[PDB]
């Protein structure tokens, strides 16, 4: 309930605690009601220990647990330039491991929407669009109830926000290649009425319901657009509702051998009848040199839509014309494919699931995801540790079973996944019946083998 | 990194094949670290492949087989042929006549035909062909081909037809058929100092005749019939050059007719060929370890060193992937631009390899003598070896690509691997045209990958658009304008990214090979900001206006 | 990595002891004063705030918070990887309960002189450090008793129980290198930490033929100086006899002892050599198996081994690492008909370790497998392994 106590600051750790200033170690603080009055008085304990234990340590604080009115609250931290951030939200909805990745995605969405996050704090001007950034992650964190076959994706959440990834369909090549067309017959465009262009296009991305269906947008800029959809609700508006005309524009930093041009960038979003497509513009560069949308962006997306609704059928026949591979009530069961490398991942579609429902099923579903995500713990630790040794220069499976049952009939329920590192960094997800002796290699090769966005 | 996984189905009973335990890669039929054993006999049996075979009747399978596999040993064997995936027959010098069939990769049936045995007379039956109405048998020793008309589709008549070539005492004639069963086709290395060294044969009306012969320039290599207007005799003829240094010549007889001759230089003399499904590839396995491919539409001739002598080879009838065997067991897997491709057997740890070595497979002394894809998915491929097991490779070829291997697959693992230069090679031997649908969508997964990521991808871009742009053999117009709305879009979107990096020039050139409206003007406000560039860019764009 | 430990009494906010290890050795390094008295500081402000700061942890380190009752407040710094809250929290668990059977609630709780325990937990750190380092134990961890399976289970319980009412207690058990080999049901009755505390001081101290360390046990007794009397009979060997204050010394003589524990020596011997390992020589183990954790879920005995294979790959010290962190995630998963199992190690095979875990039976068994081990059989295997030790625990 929103009664549950949970708190966002912003604080400077320029600690002159004894100046007159009311409260001036706050320079931002959401939400204003009670429930996290509480927490704001204990403000003084965030700034304590992000001086103290980095000056005892060689590292900032990352989190910390509190207990508050019986509440376990894992509070985030993060000492972008003395100057921190923290959040704080109940145990009881939201686990360590899901904490530390929704910080990041909020210090990545930050930088990506603002340039730079203690700028974004310090702005004013940003604060009742940060109240109501919060109010919204507040509401997927906390109160997850409002979802904004039932409580499908709610399921997996615990999971899919966790991923550095994007949710993808995959297709036969032979509706593939119209999509992909459509995005190069944008891509490559430029109109007006001669003149310096307006932007680059430097990519754009294609969803429909929900899954990403194409891109020839970079993965790294995949992955802060897709981040930014989910706070905003974005994809799942699509996946459920039709909307009749979304338009979106931001200034946007995406973090953008020859260096990098200068520029400025901007995020255009649009979408119609379940599909969401985006654009990702660069002034500067190439093109000319903050304003909204040029129209002519917007009526290049919105013709490129026109020409993506006459394959929306074929889309929804290989959603709807059974699982591949396909799966029982062959005892596979369920699967996330994950390329890191690539903003993918290969899921049962919500048509798929459903189409296998029965009183046994949503319960396997909660379980397969809820137990992911803590299989994706242990390998996000070996993903840091060899992260960290890839950045000097310049553990591998996991799984579980679970007997389940309904006199019912008693199902064996495994939960496996793995991880690759050499040719590629890559997670696979899958679930089965223990009837069927599997070997992972063989799967992943089977799912991975051939794949490409 | 890319590679092909595969499993092993080994259907010899013999204890002499020595598979390794938790080798998941291969299984074997067995008859009526031991934990291991037991842990790879829940996965077979979890699996629809079974540990051992059926003894009851009225298959009595394992007896069946046990007199196969004897009759393996003791006898050569002068056919194997396939009728379509599940069914297989096999003559021997014995004049048994066996036939087996399959489901999936595992022995269903076997049946033994000892009947012909004391029927047929016979010097050293060297060869044979076989149909459902007829077998077609030649001799080492003998002038007789001697034909078998069956009563049934056993009950059968047997016919002798005199040979009309020379030196019948120790000539090896080689028989070859036609899927139009109407011709036939006799052949022999002959050497010498009545001509003839290969017989156009026909059959008609119950009877086998000889309708006419030729004698070649060269002792042939290989003898074998064109699946286009099927009636023409292809040959590959193996010859020394005036240089004194080996040579192919790939004659072509539509006999006394040779219609055409292609002469490709060899580093060494060649030792096997096969070709292409698409017939536009001609393969040559050679001496040194070479291999060497001839593609016809862009008329280049190709190399690449291999780590094994390649004695026998065989094309995946997709056409997409050769192999290529030792008969010492090493295999090798090519490309169609000859790019090696790494190997592995089903294991739980991933470990791509660029040879597969069959040395493993058993301690017998038995040699490789066959490779055959089976005839009419495809992901099957059968092995015989002379006095020694016979067993089917499978490959794992990809779920969404359901089981297919085509080019177009090929070039989307190599994306998935980064292989591209690799990619790009292969891109070059899809000679566009006919196959340029296939092409297309290579070209279209490799800049697309490209365009998401140096001067060294900008070269890699700039030749795979150059495939098409600037081909090594010109296209045929209809074929460029079934793509060219879309490659120019492609290269357009390139000339965009290159002018986002400081490298005008390749990209101006790019400009004025495009020569859209304003393009040039992209050029300029840059240069504009090398500043001499921004007025020729000027000009250029005059130049449309 | 290296850990410090802090505690404080936080009616005074004076720091009580510092303790580290670096390497998992004892060390002499303590934190900066004015950084000990800012970690209470802050954690005091909580308290008066109504908030229980519990941890906090950076990139490299953990640090864990706990309030006992109104009197104590200890601050763990663990500067390694994959430590987590639950392992701290057991940690912070086990070693308040070492101050409890110290010198009780009396004094600890509700304190006013603070000097006194600054002297009377002296004694308390060699124990300390001892868990803050590395053993071949297992339950400060898993809050189960540590054990050993003899060869003669039911001879040895049966002198072991027979001797109880002579030594003047119900609680009597026999303690290899911290592990029971045997108990009395007055014994298994212990509490969770109490019956892990107890062993484990008694293999942390120095040996004595006739040790008397006193012990307010925790579970009804927290006011009361029980004591807890020990006999080593032969290295890492030791008989416990857990007594109230009005037991004799006498109950510790060999002219009653001897009757007890002679006709044992055999399975007592057999006992020993087992080290680090649980399970009886000669018993029937699958090849692949380089260690084992089994627990028993609704006894609270667990056995833990570390199998002396001579491949070294991974070496004991890192075996006992990695079954101490496997049970800590086994923790999230199994702990409120199934199984766990992890794979270690870089792309290639013999890179790294197997790890599998199974509960059946209100029992659940770890496994630590060589890296041969096929990965679609460990269901199997880890049920035969099982059904073999089924009979035992």
């Amino acid at each position: 309930g929103l009664n549950t106590p949970h708190i966002i600051m912003y604080l400077t750790l320029q600690l002159d605690s004894e100046t007159s200033k009311e409260e001036q170690e706050i320079l931002y603080h959401y939400p204003m009601s009670e429930a996290s009055q509480k927490l704001k008085s204990v403000r003084g304990i965030f700034l304590t220990l992000c001086d103290m234990l980095e000056n005892v340590t060689g590292t900032q604080v990352t989190s910390s647990s509190l207990l508050l009115n019986g509440k376990q609250i894992h509070v985030a931290y993060w000492k972008e330039s003395d100057k921190l951030l923290l959040i704080g939200l109940p145990a009881e909805e939201v686990p360590l491991p899901r904490l530390r990745n929704m910080i990041e995605n909020v210090i990545q969405t930050l930088k990506f929407m603002y340039g730079s996050l203690d700028s974004a704090f310090c702005q004013i001007e940003n604060v009742p669009r940060l109240d109501h950034f919060f109010n919204l992650f507040f509401q997927r964190a906390l109160q997850p109830a409002k979802l904004h076959a039932q409580q499908y994706d709610a399921s997996s959440a615990v999971l899919l926000d966790n991923l550095p990834g994007v949710r993808w369909l995959t297709l036969p090549l032979e509706i593939k290649m119209e999509l992909d067309m459509a995005l190069s017959d944008l891509e490559a465009a430029d109109f007006a009425e001669d003149m310096r262009r307006l932007y680059t296009i430097l990519g754009s991305s294609l969803f429909y319901k929900g899954y990403l269906i194409c891109s020839h947008l970079p993965k790294d800029d995949l992955i802060d657009i897709a981040v930014y959809c989910r706070h905003y609700c974005l994809l799942p508006l699509a996946a459920k509702q039709r909307i009749g005309q979304l338009i979106i524009w931001r200034e946007v930093f995406p973090q953008h051998v020859f260096p990098e041009p200068e520029g400025r960038y901007f995020l255009l979003v649009v979408g119609l009848k379940h599909y969401m497509l985006c654009v990702l513009l660069e002034a500067g560069g190439c093109a000319s040199k903050s304003p909204g949308p040029d129209c002519v962006y917007v009526d290049q997306v919105k013709t490129t839509l026109h020409q993506l609704d006459g394959v929306d059928s074929r889309i929804d026949e290989r959603l709807a014309s059974s699982p591949v591979p396909c799966l029982s009530c062959n005892t596979l069961f369920h699967y996330v494919a994950l390329e890191t490398v690539q903003g993918i991942f290969i899921t049962p579609t919500l048509e798929e699931v459903a189409q296998l429902s029965g009183s046994i099923h949503p319960q396997l579903i909660k379980n397969f995801h809820q137990c992911c995500l803590s299989i994706r713990a242990v390998f996000q630790q070996t993903l840091v540790e060899e992260k960290k040794k890839g950045l000097n220069s310049g553990v591998k499976e996991h799984g579980v079973l679970f007997e389940c049952s309904p006199a019912p009939p008693v199902m064996a329920y495994w939960v496996v996944g793995r991880l690759f590192l050499h040719p590629k960094p890559q997670e696979l997800y899958v679930c089965f019946h223990d009837s069927v002796t599997e070997i992972a290699i063989e799967i992943a090769f089977k799912l991975f083998f051939g794949l490409t966005l | 990194m890319s590679f092909c996984l595969t499993e092993l189905h080994l259907w010899s009973l013999k204890n002499t094949l020595h598979i390794a335990d938790r080798d998941i890669g291969i299984y074997q039929y067995y008859d009526k670290e031991h934990g291991n054993l037991e842990k790879k006999q829940k996965l077979a049996e979890s699996r629809d492949y079974p540990w051992t075979l059926k003894n009851r009747r009225p298959e009595k399978l394992r007896d069946s087989l046990k007199e196969l596999e004897e009759l393996m040993q003791n006898s050569r064997c002068v056919l194997s042929k396939w009728k379509n995936k599940y069914v297989c027959q096999l003559l021997f010098g014995s004049g048994v006549l066996v036939s087996l069939s399959l489901s999936g990769p595992q022995l269903e049936k076997v049946v033994i035909d000892r009947s012909l045995v004391g029927k047929l007379i016979s010097d050293t039956i060297s060869d044979a062909l076989l149909t459902d109405s007829f077998i077609i048998l030649s001799f080492l020793a003998q002038n007789k081909l001697c034909f078998i008309q069956f009563t049934k589709k056993l009950d059968y008549k047997i016919f002798y037809y005199e040979i009309p070539g020379p030196i019948n005492k120790t000539t090896e004639r080689h028989l070859a058929i036609n899927c139009v069963h109407d011709r036939v086709v006799c052949w022999w290395p002959l050497v010498n100092d009545d001509r003839a060294n290969l017989l156009l044969l026909g059959y008609a009306q119950g009877r086998l005749e000889v309708l006419s012969s030729v004698r070649t320039e060269w002792d042939p290599l290989d003898v074998r019939f064109g699946t286009k207007q099927p009636y023409q005799v292809f040959t590959v003829e193996h010859s020394v050059s005036v240089d004194k240094e080996p040579m192919a010549d790939s004659c072509i007889y539509e006999c006394i007719q040779c219609v055409s001759v292609t002469r490709i230089p060899l580093k060494s003399k060649a030792i096997s060929c096969c070709r292409n499904v698409t017939e536009d590839k001609l393969i040559l396995g050679c001496e040194d370890s070479s291999l060497i491919l001839y593609e016809t539409h862009r008329r280049v001739t190709l190399l690449a060193q291999t780590e094994l002598l390649p004695s026998l080879i065989s094309c995946h009838p997709s056409g997409a992937i050769l192999l290529v065997g030792s008969n010492q067991g090493e295999l090798q897997i090519f490309d169609m631009a000859l790019s090696p491709i790494n190997i592995q057997l089903l294991a739980e740890d991933r470990l791509p390899r660029e040879t597969l070595q069959f040395s493993k497979l058993f301690d017998a002394s038995s040699s490789l003598v066959q490779m055959q894809w089976i005839a009419p998915i495809y992901d099957l491929l059968f092995l015989r070896f002379e006095r020694g097991p016979l067993g089917v490779l499978l490959f794992k070829l990809g779920v969404f690509t359901r089981g297919q291997l085509g080019l177009i697959d090929i070039i989307f693992q190599y994306i998935h691997c980064d292989e591209i230069y690799e990619a790009i090679n292969i891109l070059s031997s899809m000679n566009w045209d006919t196959l340029g649908h296939q092409c297309f969508i290579s070209m279209s997964a490799i800049v697309n990958h490209l365009l998401r990521q140096t001067p060294e991808r900008e070269a890699q871009l700039e030749t795979s658009l150059g495939t098409f742009y600037a081909p090594t053999r010109p296209l045929l117009d209809s074929t460029i304008l079934e793509y060219r709305d879309q490659i120019s879009k492609y290269a357009r979107r390139f000339f965009h990214h290159l002018l986002r990096y400081q490298r005008f020039e390749k990209a101006f050139l790019l400009a004025v090979d495009v020569g859209a409206r304003d393009l040039f003007m992209d050029i300029h406000y840059l240069a504009l900001d090398e500043l001499a560039l921004a007025e020729v860019a000027r000009k250029r764009a005059s130049d449309i206006d | 990595g290296t850990v410090h430990l802090l505690c404080l009494a936080a009616s005074s906010g004076v720091p009580l002891f510092c303790r580290s290890s670096r390497g998992g050795a004892p060390a002499r390094q303590q934190l900066p004063f004015s950084v000990i008295g800012s970690l209470n500081g802050v954690h005091m402000f909580g308290q008066n705030l109504e908030v229980q700061l519990s941890s906090a942890r950076t990139e490299n380190t953990t640090v864990v918070w706990k309030s006992f009752h109104d009197s104590i407040t200890l601050i763990v710094l663990s500067s390694e990887v994959g430590i987590s809250e639950l392992r701290l929290e057991r940690l912070l668990q086990m070693v308040f309960g070492a101050m409890v059977l110290l010198v009780g609630l009396e004094e600890l709780t509700n304190i006013r002189n603070v000097e006194r325990l600054k002297k009377d937990l002296r004694a308390s750190y060699c124990l300390i450090d001892s868990f803050l380092g590395d053993s071949e134990l297992i339950g400060d961890l898993t809050q189960c008793v540590d054990c050993v399976i003899p060869p003669e289970g039911s001879l040895l319980q049966e002198a072991l129980s027979g001797f109880a009412e002579a030594a003047g207690t119900t609680f009597v058990s026999l303690v290899v290198s911290g592990r029971v080999v045997a108990a009395t049901e007055g014994w298994w009755r212990l509490g969770t930490p109490e019956a892990v505390l107890l062993p484990w001081l008694v293999g942390s101290l120095p040996p004595q033929t006739a040790r008397d360390y006193p012990v307010y046990l925790p579970h009804g007794s927290p006011t009361v100086p029980h004591r807890l009397l020990t006999l080593t009979l032969l290295p890492s060997l030791e008989l416990c006899l857990l007594c109230g204050p009005s037991p004799p010394l006498s109950q510790l003589y060999p002219q009653l002892l001897e009757r007890w524990w002679q006709p044992l020596l055999d399975p007592l011997r057999a006992c020993l050599p087992l080290g680090p390992r649980a399970l009886p020589s000669g018993f029937p183990l699958h090849t692949d198996i380089l260690g084992l954790l089994l627990l028993h879920l609704e006894l609270k005995r667990c056995l833990f081994t570390v199998e002396p294979l001579g491949d070294k790959e991974p070496s004991p010290e890192q075996r006992r690492r990695l079954l101490r962190n496997f049970y800590t995630l086994v923790t999230s998963t199994h702990f409120p008909p199934r199984a766990c199992y992890l794979v270690l190690g870089t792309e290639e095979p013999g890179t790294g370790v197997r790890l599998v875990a199974l509960q059946l039976g209100l029992r659940r068994l770890l496994l630590l497998l060589s890296p041969q081990s096929p990965t679609h059989g460990l269901r199997s295997l880890a049920t035969h392994t099982l059904h073999a030790l089924t009979p035992l625990l």
